[PDB]
RNA sequence: GGGCUCUGUGGCGCAAUGGAUAGCGCAUUGGACUUCUAGUGACGAAUAGAGCAAUUCAAAGGUUGUGGGUUCGAAUCCCACCAGAGUCGG
């Protein structure tokens, strides 16, 4: 899976972290191939020393950031904080809460999604 | 009663001896064979009970008949020129091998029960001996086979055509224990034996080149379906076959000739109309009269021994399952393991003493230590 | 200005008009730990006296809805007119219980003596077919939930580390104090989630009508989260419909919030 | 050495094991940045088959995902043809992320699009009113291969030694991979032990991302059952020294034991304890296991009110 | 300064009567299912005055009695005990003993027995409300808040709850056809196996009471009562969980008998019990 | 084996009364879930499981230890017996 476009232009950025751009390299997969997004692109954070997706759920919609992690690491409330600021500046809008998803990725690629807002969230109706 | 019979070229004399009868036959004239072994002239050979022969004749012959048969007849009909022809192209196959220092073709005769497989392996080495060959019987049918007791598979080094009455000659053969009557009850453990059979048999060809360019012929069980399939390519490729010989039974052929490599020839016969189909009491009675013959010789000429055995002098193993020296063992075989070197029957068990008594073909003491329980019996 | 009692760092309230009070018009709700006096063979429902929590006690002190005290000791210098004053209550509640029982007893005899006096006629008429065929454990007495005497506390300081208040001072009060504040400043309701894997439960409105919609979790805003903590609280969240709400207050002041969900 | 006992195989992969009998064959794996795939095909289905070994890249529980669409199968399912029959989306995508690389191998503008429209003259059939079908050829190779954890793979290696672990065509050793897994991993040593301990009575372990847990036992795979187990595994010695990887709570332990008894599971808590006369340097090889025990202990939730009569059942 | 602290409300004698011909029925906690949004215009405003007017009554109750149903107390502060002054009633089979020809009560028993209206505690002459029962029998030196509510708790249901003197006590794994591959190295210990030696270090938590079920209740024999049901360690939601050396310790004290832990979240009374665990690993499947 | 005190109500823990309707809780059965989870299915798919402010509602359940007495009327007051617990003493 080396040779896949995707994987060089993260392993592009320039970050320096094999295991972080390996994860990040199979939530993308799992993104683009068995969830089927489209215009799904690669686009790092040299101020928080991270690499994130940027993508599209269905065509015509908001982007989406969507930031992996191992499930070794960990955060502290301030930097969920600074990922926020840094996701709202840079999908653009700053219309719509801060908001982004978090996909933990095991050893054997199991991946849990979970949608890190801003706010207040009614939990299913609102 | 005697009757005389004129056979012509290319016929056989059929017949069957009555149950508690026995046929003594005799060339008078001309040249006949049976299963390719050549007849004397004034020699007088006698078939006991529930024999089932087939006197051929190339060239013509007059020959007689002494005693009671259920039936005896003439045939035209016989699949004997194929056989001939089937053999001849086998040595060919021996003489283009002696000529490149090659191996001998190795032959796997195959079909359901009774359409003649060992009759046909007979035939088939009987020629070859008789063209100076040394060619390995192979024996697969643990139900039927002539190697060995039943239960067993094995091999024999064929020197010389089989006698008619009694066979060939049972001269130091390689025998491994299975068991059973049929390969059903473990398939593994008959795969296995066969991949050993076929190890061995190449390790003979490498010291032995007259063996080599001679080839074996593999007689088989008569189980052609499932489980019994799948052991007949394991056979064929253990054995890395030359030719298949499928007897009467064109699904098996058209089978074996998708699933074997192209280079295996695969070769369908007629089975002989003088085959007879076998009860299941008269193929009990068979393996019980091969497991006598073994104890006590063709026609009685051996005088097996009885002697006591110690539970601690030996260790007895099911196919490995250590069983316990007990009064369920009455009756069971039990192969001595080296290959095997023989078989003993027990006779009788005394928990008391910690003995149990032998019936034995050598004298006391057993020359191993390591028994295999059969689940066959004899009394 | 209600009376909280506090005695070793428990804050109970003994009184209803208090709780009534407290939750109308403050919107503090406590948990009720005793027992019913109509039910004190179940744990289905309780009665006073009502828990609440440091941060609640210390949350009401400051905003001076109440004044905390310290439970106080008997006088023992005026304990002898007590005896001669309860003397003289036990004695007048006996004696006047005597009339009531007597004029109950006097209406259900007048009520129903029809059917008594129908049965006595109805045995003397069987009389008459026979013959021609031939105070204490009584008076009632209150075991009371709140002291019956007026007694001087003296106010408690609870911006300080004592033995009756030994929360003043510990960082994880002060942790879930602010966080506390801030969530009521906001018009919510609060409760504690042990349960439910958190620290609070934040209600819409009256959690007698209502239903939590998020499990607030007090981190510090540098403390390190295990992302196990994460997946195990937003599983909980979505099998029980609530947000997992995490909160932290910053250096300048204000809390800061965010909202943990599912998604696909 | 002392790794496996009958065909005992050698650290090194090379030389005779002195095996005449059942040959087996020993599968291939390379550590490609901190993870470890196996690509032959046989030994993905067999591994996956074989005790319920790893999971598939793409698809969920087992190694089954294929280029078609669920969708586009219920269009023309009639007609006799083989697997491959995809969207022009996905194939768009399958024409330029080739192209780019087209480009990428120092050839200008002047053919990159003329080698492809020429491509569209191993295969694929690609399909487009008519939706018609033209077989083509495979731009970009889209090859499936199995993942396995560290755990697992240590477990096939030193307790099984069935599989052979390759770093820039070089295989490794036992103790190599054992302080590389540590390095990589911090906690390898601990998760490693309690994978072992519970496969080693025939359960079926896998991670509990999912719940929060650490490990998941299936009684013979997720297949033929369910999970019954949710184990959290920690390190302590014989007098009971060291420090908890996630410090447990009983806020942590109230949320597990909900959502635990919600899937129906049984959370368990297993303590593996060490002597305290053990050493930095002795624990770093394998053979560490044997003086160190194991101890488990079920967190269950009492609830008062139905545990005050005996039988009530009828 | 000093704080004025009014309390009490006392129930005249026409309020003691209606107090007495009382009901059994508990309110219903909640008329329905719960809301989800608070924005409503009378149906929610209704509910709420309603659900709440129910509770501003159900919590304004006291506990009348007869005085002839009523044991006479007297607390004994220095010897640390409630001595009764009449013979005890049904509670005297599984609560209370006996020494020096008196009987004597617990301080917990008794605040229990004075919740229940079963007592009449008195002190210094003047008898004791549920308040100041409450202040003066919970200190630290006889029982505290925390195992008071446990225990209490526990007896509402019908436990008997006595206090613990520490006197008490396809699938294929390889190719190779074999059985029973044992690649096991690990053993596995026990709980109680090495905590003799464990107790060496007596502090932290400790078993409190000893617990026997609601059947026992009918036939305790108070003075040769058996092996008990389970015995019981009170903490509260935010003090740490037990390691496995306390584990180990409070296991071999108690010996046979399964432990449970009591944790008091500001209230809320949550059961746990951590009991070993061994599967005889699997079968031939 | 003796003297004294206490106890006996639905499967279990228990209320009740001047003496004038035999019901509360747990367990059981049955609904609703503004419910959640578990399987190999790309047009709300038959099935069990779990439910602690994601909880909530109802029904059914009687040898008031036995016999006798006063009473218009007895779970309720008295007597004797039967069974059990504690204490004192031999
Ligand atoms: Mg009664
Ligand atoms: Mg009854
Ligand atoms: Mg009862
Ligand atoms: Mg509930
Ligand atoms: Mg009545
Ligand atoms: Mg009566």
């Amino acid at each position: 899976m080396g040779t896949h476009p995707k994987y060089l232009e993260m392993m592009e950025l320039d970050i320096g972290d094999a295991t972080q751009v390996y994860v990040a390299f199979l939530v993308y997969l799992d993104l683009m191939e068995s969830k089927s997004w489209h215009e799904v692109n690669c686009v790092g954070l040299p101020e928080l020393q991270l690499i994130c997706l940027v993508g599209t759920e269905i065509e015509g919609e908001g982007l989406q950031t969507v930031v992996p992690t191992p499930i070794t690491a960990s955060l502290s409330h301030n930097r969920i904080r600074e990922i926020l600021k840094a996701s709202r500046k840079l999908q653009g809008d700053p219309d719509l809460p801060m908001s982004f998803t978090l996909a933990i990725v095991e050893s054997d690629s199991t991946i849990v999604y979970y949608k890190l807002t801003d706010g207040f969230m009614l939990p299913d109706p609102q | 009663p005697t009757t005389k019979f004129e056979l012509e070229r290319e016929t056989e004399l059929r017949f069957e001896v009555e149950a508690s009868q026995s046929v003594q036959l005799e060339l008078l004239t001309g040249m006949a064979e049976i299963f390719g072994t050549e007849l004397t002239r004034n020699k007088k050979f006698t078939f006991d009970a529930g024999a089932k022969v087939a006197v051929f004749t190339w060239h013509g012959c007059s020959v007689q008949l002494s005693g009671r048969t259920e039936v005896a007849y003439v045939s035209k009909d016989t699949p004997m020129l194929l056989y001939l022809n089937t053999h001849t192209a086998l040595e060919q196959m021996r003489r283009q091998a002696e000529k490149e220092e090659e191996r001998g073709p190795r032959v796997m005769v195959v079909g359901p029960t009774d359409v003649g497989k060992s009759t046909v392996c007979r035939l088939l080495l009987n020629y070859a001996v008789r063209l100076g060959r040394r060619p390995t019987y192979v024996e697969l049918d643990v139900g039927q086979g002539s190697v060995s007791i039943p239960g067993t598979m094995g091999a024999l080094y064929i020197e010389r055509p089989a006698d008619v009455e009694e066979g060939f000659s049972i001269q130091a053969p390689l025998v491994y224990h299975f068991g059973s009557t049929t390969p059903g009850t473990n398939i593994k453990l008959y795969n296995k034996i066969t991949s050993r059979l076929a190890d061995v048999f190449n390790q003979r060809c490498e010291v032995n080149r007259r063996a080599s360019v001679s080839g074996c012929v593999i007689n088989t069980c008569g189980w052609v379906k499932g489980s019994g399939y799948q052991a007949l390519v394991h056979a064929a490729s253990a054995f890395e076959v030359d030719v298949v010989v499928v007897l009467d039974q064109e699904r098996l052929y058209n089978e074996l000739k998708r699933d074997l490599p192209h280079f295996v020839r695969t070769v369908l016969l007629p089975k002989s109309g003088g085959v007879v189909e076998r009860s299941k009491d008269f193929r009990r009675e068979c393996r019980d009269e091969r497991i006598r013959e073994y104890f006590y010789g063709f026609r009685g000429c051996f005088y097996p021994h009885a002697f006591n055995v110690k539970f601690s002098d030996v260790k007895i193993y099911k196919v490995l399952v250590p069983v316990t020296p007990g009064r369920d063992m009455v009756h069971h075989l039990l192969s001595v393991s080296t290959s095997v070197a023989g078989f003993i029957v027990v006779t009788s068990v005394d928990l008391e003493h910690q003995v149990f008594t032998v019936l034995s073909p050598a004298p006391r003491p057993l020359p191993k230590n390591f028994l295999l329980i059969m689940d066959i019996r004899f009394m | 200005m209600l009376v909280v009692e506090v005695a070793n760092g428990r804050s109970l309230v003994w009184g209803a008009e208090a709780v009534q009070a407290l939750r109308e018009r403050l919107g503090v709700g406590g948990r009720t730990v005793g027992a019913l006096p109509r039910g004190p063979r179940q744990n289905s429902r309780l009665g006073l006296p009502l828990l609440l929590m440091p941060e609640e006690a210390r949350l009401l002190a400051e905003i001076g809805a109440v004044t905390l005290v310290s439970a106080p000791r008997p006088d023992s210098r005026h304990h002898s007119l007590a005896l001669t004053s309860f003397k003289r209550q036990q004695e007048e509640s006996f004696q006047e219980q005597s009339a009531l029982a007597a004029e109950a007893r006097e209406t259900r005899r007048q009520e129903l003596l029809e059917k008594i006096t129908e049965g006595q006629a109805a045995k003397k008429q069987k009389l008459e077919q026979a013959s021609g065929a031939s105070p204490r454990s009584a008076l009632l007495v209150q075991l009371a939930t709140a002291r019956p005497r007026p007694v001087k506390a003296r106010p408690l300081d609870w911006r300080v580390q004592s033995k009756d208040w030994p929360h003043a001072g510990r960082p994880a009060h002060e942790l879930r104090y602010s966080i506390y504040r801030d969530l009521w400043e906001r018009g919510f309701f609060l409760s504690a989630a042990g349960k439910f894997g958190g620290d609070f439960l934040v209600y819409p409105g009256d959690p007698l009508r209502f239903a939590a919609h998020y499990i607030a979790q007090c981190w510090a805003p540098e403390d390190t989260i295990p992302l196990q903590d994460l997946v195990a609280a937003g599983r909980l969240g979505t099998s029980v419909r609530k947000t997992l709400l995490l909160c932290s207050p910053q250096p300048d002041g204000k809390v800061v919030y965010t909202s943990l969900q599912w998604a696909s | 050495r002392v790794y496996e006992t009958y065909e005992s195989p050698l650290p090194i992969p090379f030389g005779q094991d002195h095996g005449p009998l059942k040959e087996f064959k020993i599968f291939r794996a390379e550590m490609i940045n901190n993870n470890v795939i196996v690509r032959n095909a046989e030994d993905i289905e067999q591994l996956y088959g074989k005790g319920y070994f790893g999971k598939g890249i793409l698809s969920r529980s087992r190694p089954s995902f294929t280029i078609s669409d669920p969708k586009l199968v219920a269009k023309w399912k009639d007609m006799k043809t083989n697997m491959p029959i995809i969207t022009s989306k996905r194939y768009q995508h399958s024409v330029e992320w080739a192209a780019e690389l087209m480009r990428r191998q120092g050839q200008d503008e002047s053919t990159v699009r003329r080698i492809l429209k020429d491509y569209t003259k191993e295969y694929v059939l690609v399909e487009e009113q008519r939706n018609r079908l033209i077989c083509r050829r495979n731009p970009y190779r889209i090859f499936e291969y199995l993942q396995l954890s560290l755990e697992e793979a240590f477990f096939l290696v030193y307790a099984l030694g069935c599989l052979s672990i390759y770093y820039e065509k070089e295989p490794l050793t036992i103790v190599k991979l054992w302080k590389a897994f540590t390095v990589v991993q911090p906690t390898f040593r601990t998760t490693y032990m309690a994978y072992h301990y519970f496969r080693s009575k025939g359960w079926v372990p896998k991670v509990g991302l999912k719940y929060g847990t650490d490990l998941l036992l299936y009684r013979k795979g997720p297949p033929f059952y369910a999970a019954s187990y949710s184990v959290i595994i920690e390190l302590v010695d014989d007098h009971f020294e060291g420090s908890l990887r996630r410090p447990l709570s009983w806020k942590s332990l109230a949320a597990l034991s909900r959502v635990s008894v919600n899937v129906s599971k049984e959370l368990m808590l297993c303590y593996l304890i060490k002597p305290s006369t053990m050493t930095d340097k002795e624990m770093e090889s394998p053979e560490c296991m044997k003086r160190i025990k194991v101890q488990e202990v079920i967190l269950s939730r009492w609830v008062s009110s139905r545990e005050r009569s005996d039988q009530d059942d009828l | 300064a000093a704080v004025e602290v009014p309390a009490g409300r006392v129930l005249s004698a026409r309020e003691l009567f209606a107090a007495r011909s009382r009901s059994q029925k508990l309110p219903q906690r909640s008329h329905g299912p719960k809301d989800f949004l608070p924005d409503g215009s009378a149906a929610q405003a209704e509910r709420l005055r309603r659900c709440r007017e129910e509770l501003w009554q159900l919590l304004a109750e006291q506990r009348v009695e007869r005085l002839g149903s009523l044991v006479a107390a007297e607390w004994r502060p220095e010897e640390g005990f409630v001595e009764l002054k009449s013979p005890a009633g049904k509670f005297w089979q599984t609560m209370g003993f006996s020494e020096q020809g008196r009987q004597r009560l617990h301080p917990e028993e008794a605040l229990y027995l004075l919740e229940c209206g079963s007592i009449h505690l008195f002190h210094q002459d003047l008898p004791l409300s549920i308040q100041e029962a409450y202040q003066l029998l919970l200190t630290d030196h006889t029982v505290t808040f925390l195992q008071y509510q446990v225990f209490s708790h526990l007896k509402r249901l019908g436990y008997v709850v006595r206090r613990f003197q520490p006197s008490s006590v396809p699938g294929q794994a390889s190719s190779p056809a074999v059985v029973l591959q044992h690649i096991s190295v690990l053993q596995t210990t026990h709980l109680p196996d090495g905590g003799a030696r464990l107790l060496e270090k007596s502090g932290g938590l400790e078993i409190i009471f000893d617990v026997y079920q609601a059947d026992a209740v009918a036939t305790f024999r108070k003075n040769n009562p058996g092996k008990p049901y389970a015995r019981m360690c009170i903490s509260g939601f935010d003090e740490p969980v037990p390691d496995l050396c306390s584990l180990k310790r409070l296991s071999y004290q108690s010996g046979d008998v399964p432990l449970i832990f009591a944790l008091v979240d500001h209230g809320d009374i949550s059961f746990y019990s951590f009991r070993d665990f061994t599967l005889p690993q699997d079968v031939g499947h």
